[PDB]
């Protein structure tokens, strides 16, 4: 199995199965859990993983609500109903990116065009800057011309900037020229095509990385 | 001393030349084109014309119609 | 133990 | 789910149900709860969550009034009816925004670009930066689309860069759209047009400032 | 609910409902409550809020008089009759502005025309000077020409100056030229139209800010 | 005892 | 309600009912109660309120006389009949105002305005401020409505400003209303007319002092 | 039909918004009468209006 | 307790 | 100063 | 009739 992904805003209420018998795990991709709170006498054990997760065991059988608070300022609520079975692992995506004060300092110390190139290289080369963290991709962040459909893949976000990758499929099978300017939306700060492209064949599975601003809208 | 900016409008029911409702001018803007260049890190820039304010605006008394 | 919740602050 | 958002004026009173069985949360975004008051015995436990917010549990069965005070001086009141269910989370908002922080432009241009821009502005006004002593202009700088005759007027020479001014003659009788990159010559850093271009007509004499490197051939 | 507004002169006697069961709150928009006094054995609890309010609980059932004294010198009396229900919040407007000695020093340190511009900007831009406080708007502070009706909105007052905002409605639907001088009254120190105006359309909901003097009359 | 109110101030 | 206002000469005696059940207040505006005396056992509790005033409660059932002494040396007497009801508040006033404080003009004009005014006054009297050594006047300063001929008489020149005097000739035969802004010329700071203008007639020679910047062209 | 260039926009600068307040006659500390006048200030200055549409 | 009123002076 | 390498190509629908 |  791959860990299941919850993706909740910073008030989220997700009902998820939990196991009475074996330990269960919750991790934040980009944040360190600092505390888990449940009703007294409900969660039998609670230990913090080094990576930044939390492992917990519940012995009771009633459905209950648990609250998780991450260090960089975050709170998510899950209602956990205990069922018989294996331990479950859930990955918690923020949906609303966290404020990262220590990242703004790196972000603003350099020039704008240099920063754009750096984020774009990192996404392309697969190494992520230290200050950035993983977030849920935006449903609609780019304009869709010529009857296209877009499937988001991954997104990352810092303090004033936010990167996402979108898979574009050409559905009209007739040849469509590609211009970064035609995908521009209020808030889209930069667009790069991973393959040089300039053209899109009739069946196209290509990708595009867009940098935007955090908090636009 | 003070700016003494207005040159007075040229030309109940009292038409003194001064003291008309004031208006502000439009700032002057100029565009420059930057030729392509190569950065120290070997990043190639092909930038675009930059439009920036050169002269700002100032107060002026419109000529009465 | 009435109303008390388990609030573990991790260091 | 998403936290329930409630907008209240100071001293505002909102009737929201809470839960007897599970912990409940109230957070004011951008604000830290500094105090909470409820009728005595109504609230079993109260803790401060990360990034403000209060976590509270009630064993009560009667509707009661909770007063919450934030650190920015705002006080709100809530009437809470305890009912069986999942812990409920509420997002507190202020009906009237107290202040409007002015926008911050954090983007910084490159050093080369700023240098050309500063000089172009200085030349346009005519004040001379230190180290610029004036010099004879060349004839090398301008390529002519056609119908244009160039006469040098003024020129400055410094330690790193050089600027000059040429006035083009009126073109013949066809309107000649003016392209800033149509007067390019190898060696020129930036070319800018006085006034607004947009087609010099059956005539017109427009001064153009051309910027070129200094010392380098 | 929005907090109810009492608006009493500095002798006021307002009969207001109070709740026996849950805490009740009284706040001064511009002053800090320093003491609440009631008959012995009448008010069960009394705590001072940080913003400058007071929270109180009454267990008895008879109608009683309570006296509130604010720090900057003020006294208001309310007769509170306890009834079953939720806690009530009341906002107390002064009706007669308080003397603010520490504000005169800022007021007189600068020039007159500068101060006028500053108060007018603050009201327009929505940020209020520190020394000023909220007061009940004057019923009739401006002359009403051409069959107009005026609804006050907000007022503020310092030591020697007092600002108010008036909503003006043109009722004659025939076009009326607007002159600040036509709204002048003995004591009106300055008049500004928020929209430049100069004309008022037949149906007009516009506003005007007038500065006057504290204690005129 | 009746009429009193619990209040906590967070540091 | 509003506090009941009572005006009394020193030693004045007013019959006012108070309340046995609830606290009662007596405040003298502008004055601080320094002492209170009543027949023994009549007044249960006496406290000093903020900004003067006395809060007092009576368990008595008999009409009694209270003597109140303020800090400005005024003493008043009240005959109080205790009756069931709300606490009553009374505002004590003095029939004869003891002194009339002289009005204080706190408004201050701008530095530029005061500078022009001071000079115009000096020139009108003729005394010279230091740094003014006298100079030939120009002919540039005055625009003429018509029928006016200008002759320069005297002029002063200083470190920052400059003043001059021109005498206009009598106009023809039509009465010429004199507008102080109808003699304006770019560069002139202030223009003032000697005597009172109000239409120089079929003639009259009136001296006009024109004020202009110094050093600046 | 194929066109390949980055777009162009026109920088647009918004107008300043001004506010004028009429002043009533007044006497200052130096006893000079000041007949009614007015003073103007700028509430919101001019700025670039970023483009609604790049293309 | 006769006639006494609750007068809490807050700091 | 910067390289200024390109000598420009010799020679919507904006060329 | 308008005077300003």
């Amino acid at each position: 199995q791959s860990p299941a992904t919850i993706s909740l805003p910073q008030g989220g209420q997700f009902r998820l199965s939990i196991s009475n018998t074996d330990p269960n795990m919750i991790f934040i991709p980009g944040d360190k859990v600092t505390a888990i709170t449940a009703p007294g006498g409900m969660l039998a054990d609670k230990r913090l993983t080094r990576a930044g997760g939390v492992l917990f065991t519940s012995v009771a059988t009633r459905t209950f609500t648990i609250f998780v608070e991450t260090a960089r300022g975050q709170t998510f609520s899950v209602v956990a109903t205990p069922v018989k079975g294996e331990g479950r692992v859930y990955r918690l995506m923020s949906a609303e990116p966290p404020s990262r004060p220590e990242t703004r300092k790196w972000e603003t110390a350099q020039a704008y065009e240099k920063l754009l190139i750096s984020l774009n290289r990192a996404v392309l080369t697969g190494d992520i800057p230290d200050g950035y963290g993983e977030v849920k991709p935006l449903s609609d962040g780019i304009r869709l011309p010529g009857g296209f459909s877009v499937t988001p893949l991954k997104a990352w976000a810092g303090d004033q900037l936010r990167a996402d990758r979108y898979e574009l499929r050409n559905a009209n099978t007739w040849g469509v020229a590609l211009r970064e300017q035609d995908f521009w939306k209020p808030g889209v700060r930069a667009v790069m095509f991973d393959n040089n492209a300039q053209t899109l064949m009739g069946g196209g599975r290509m990708t595009v990385t867009v940098i935007r601003g955090n908090g636009e809208g | 001393t003070v700016s003494t900016t207005p040159p007075v409008s040229a030309g109940v029911r009292c038409d003194n030349p001064g003291t008309v409702h004031p208006q502000r001018s439009r700032d002057q803007i100029a565009t420059v084109w930057i030729a392509p260049w190569v950065d120290s890190d070997n990043a190639f820039h092909q930038p675009g014309r930059v439009s920036f304010v050169v002269s700002p605006a100032d107060w002026v008394l419109p000529a009465r119609v | 133990r009435p109303g008390m919740m388990d609030s573990q602050e991790f260091s």
